[PDB]
């Protein structure tokens, strides 16, 4: 509910980071 | 249990990169002189493009919500100059990710 709702949130955050360019984006990896 | 989890999503991404970088280096050259070159942009695997056309690939199978977007496609435009399109004031090339995004509550 909180621990299992933060990992689905981290995966959205990870996909968003990948969308921006991943390593090439300049933004640090999410979690 | 309900979430795919950060570990399983990143692990599935690593395998998608692994299969991509395999194809990128073992797939036979097009042998048609002008074409946009194959690439892995961190998100998707792109093949060699045909000039003056739109190139499409399925939504990357590692996506948490991949099940929710199975007829989806991510797009690029390969120019006549054998170059992947890049719009005014940009560095990352033109791409339509639309059919592959999540979308909120309902069903």
């Amino acid at each position: 509910d909180l621990s299992k709702q933060l990992d689905e949130q981290c995966a959205k955050l990870f996909i968003e980071w990948l969308a921006a360019g991943g390593p090439s984006s300049g933004a640090p990896p999410p979690c | 249990g309900a979430t795919v989890s950060l570990w399983e999503t990143v692990q599935k991404w690593r395998e998608y990169r692994r299969q991509c970088q395999r194809s990128l280096t073992e797939d036979p050259p097009p042998a048609t002189d002008l074409f946009c070159n194959r690439t892995f942009d961190e998100y998707a695997c792109w093949p060699d493009g045909e000039p003056g056309s739109f190139v499409n690939v399925s939504c990357p199978w590692y996506l948490p919500w991949a099940s929710s977007v199975p007829q989806g496609h991510v797009y690029r435009f390969c120019t006549a100059e054998g170059l992947w399109l890049q719009k005014d004031n940009s560095s990352l090339p033109w791409r339509d990710l639309s059919e592959c995004e999540e979308s909120k509550r309902g069903e």
